[PDB]
């Protein structure tokens, strides 16, 4: 939507919160190997930590989310819990990794699974619920995460050669015009048969329409998630040295984000037309397409693409989804079963599904791990055009 | 799962020596191998590198043009072809397997099975 005070408001919170995330999150990975000398055997410790505690803050965060509507009061914290970012990662979460692994991991599994982990799709429920108040596509809103998230991948690099620590100590200035922001946007003041309830969200459960959404989460969502988790190892695995390598993934990662923002602008105008479930399947087909591609690459070229392909998923499974959710489920729930239906469905699968893929990475291996992967995607996606209430693709 | 490496020994300068690469526990259905080798006090040098499903194969700069990498499937097994050999080819060859960590087929860190080596001598006269 065109100029509207409290869209820009909340476009650039999007833009400089996944600048927080973009920070840490994509290249995670090499800031505990190749700073921090943590074992590429050992990272498995810290992941659980961070999925045990997300496991944890996501149902609260969605039922809170959506128990106090617009008030603004979970925002706050995630917001103020930000400032600690450089701090956190610095001089904290640092040392603590060189010092006792396990007790290093658990201040990151609380601290990065309440920000980001389960904090990002907080602050896009809550966005999203400011979407059809203030009359305006949510599309056009995270968009500008995807710059961010870009632009600081831009920055990382940059200076991964020359003080990486730079891009730590932004994320907390960018945490506080995250304030600034939160403080002039607009909506619902504190203080504070229709509303929101634990009895009725119970009762949620026993709706089979959730049922079915969950199985498109686990099965076509989940799957796609793990895939990417290994995907930048063997992308490398294409290239000579490894840090030619990576340095072709940065720019990809770069650049196919902002090819993944020009998407977003456009997917309002075509998920509005087509329907909310068709934009789901529509995903996990470009999900399916990329894991079963990627189990026949064969050149650095086709490895590229598959990469690059992830960037047409996104912009049709978050806008989708969400456009899927408020239109079969009441909208009071919204942000509590994107919460727990998506993150913690998806999340709890992808505990079991991440330690069944990684013995495939042993046994067989990437690419006919890969085939397995693609064909219960690309399965999963087959059955969600009939379970998935709504028009479907026959509609045309 | 472990790494037989047959061929090797001495050979006339413009000889061609064989090499092969058999190993025994996995079918390595996605894994790719490849050969590296280390003379008096090189660190491990690459050589060459071949996955399934194309010829897909690499070769490094003191090598290319000369020796010529294959594999088969279910016979689980590859060959290096090894042409026009002069004396600087001198050294261990080892087989190997990459690993799903690591940072590509150039490097010696990114394989985690290595071979026991295979010594090939070549001399002027
Ligand atoms: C130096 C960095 C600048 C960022 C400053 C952010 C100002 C914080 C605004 O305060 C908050 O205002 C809300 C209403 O908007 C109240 O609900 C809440 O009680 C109060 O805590
Ligand atoms: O931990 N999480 O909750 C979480 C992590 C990453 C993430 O990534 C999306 O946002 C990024 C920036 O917009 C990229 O566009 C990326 O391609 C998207 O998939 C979403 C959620």
């Amino acid at each position: 939507y065109l100029k509207n005070t409290n869209f820009w408001m909340f476009g650039l919170f999007f833009f400089f919160y996944f600048f927080i995330m973009g920070a840490y999150f994509p290249f995670f990975p090499i800031w505990l190997h190749d700073i921090n000398h943590i074992s590429k055997s050992d990272t498995w410790i810290i992941f659980a930590a961070i999925s045990l505690f997300s496991l944890l803050f996501q149902p609260l965060f969605g039922l809170l989310s959506d128990k106090l509507g617009l008030r603004k009061y979970l925002l706050w914290i995630i917001t103020g819990m930000l400032v600690m970012f450089a701090p956190f990662f610095i001089f904290i979460f640092g040392p603590l990794l060189q010092y006792n692994i396990l007790v290093g991991s658990i201040v990151g599994g609380i601290y990065l699974g309440f920000c980001f982990n389960a904090g990002a799709p907080a602050v896009e429920a809550f966005i999203e619920k400011v979407s059809r108040r203030s009359n305006f596509e949510f599309g056009r809103a995270r968009m500008f995460g995807c710059v961010g998230w870009a632009l600081c991948a831009s920055i990382v690099g940059i200076m991964f050669t020359i003080n990486n620590q730079f891009v730590f100590w932004l994320g907390s200035g960018c945490a506080l015009i995250l304030a600034v922001l939160l403080f002039f946007a607009k909506t619902d003041a504190p203080s504070s048969h229709s509303a929101f309830s634990l009895k009725l969200a119970l009762e949620l459960f026993r709706q089979p329409k959730l049922w079915f959404l969950s199985l498109y989460v686990i099965g076509v969502s989940c799957t796609y998630d793990v895939f990417d988790q290994q995907f930048a190892n063997f992308f490398t695995s294409f290239f000579a040295t490894g840090e030619q390598g990576t340095r072709v993934f940065w720019y990809v990662t770069t650049m196919g984000e902002l090819l993944n923002a020009s998407i977003m602008f456009f997917a309002p105008l075509i998920i509005n037309r087509i329907g909310g479930k068709n934009a789901l399947l529509l995903a996990g087909t470009i999900m399916s397409v990329r894991i079963i591609g990627s189990s026949f690459a064969t050149s650095a070229l086709e490895v590229v693409i598959l990469k690059t392909l992830h960037m047409f998923e996104v912009p049709f499974l978050l806008v989708g989804c969400f456009k899927y959710i408020t239109s079969q489920f009441e909208v009071r729930f919204s942000a509590t079963i994107y919460l727990v239906c998506f993150c913690f469905f998806k999340q709890l699968a992808m505990i079991f599904m991440s330690v069944l893929a990684g013995n495939m990475y042993e046994s067989i291996g990437f690419q006919g791990a890969y085939l397995v992967l693609g064909l219960v995607a690309l399965g999963f996606t087959l059955i969600s055009v009939f379970t998935l209430s709504g028009p479907g693709p026959l509609s045309l | 799962v472990q790494l037989v490496e047959s061929g090797g020994g001495l050979v006339q300068a413009g000889d061609s020596l064989r090499l092969s690469c058999a190993a025994s526990g996995g079918t390595f259905s996605t894994f790719n191998m490849g050969w590296f080798r280390q003379d008096l006090g090189k660190e491990r040098e690459f050589v060459a590198a071949i996955r399934w499903t194309g010829g897909r194969a690499y070769y490094g700069d003191s090598v290319k043009g000369r020796f010529t990498i294959s594999r088969d499937n279910a016979k689980n097994t590859v060959y290096l072809q090894m042409n026009s050999l002069k004396p600087e080819d001198t050294a261990v060859y080892y087989c190997a397997r990459q690993g799903t960590n690591g940072g590509g087929y150039s490097e010696a860190t990114s394989y985690n099975y290595w071979g026991q080596g295979t010594q090939v001598t070549v001399s002027s006269h």
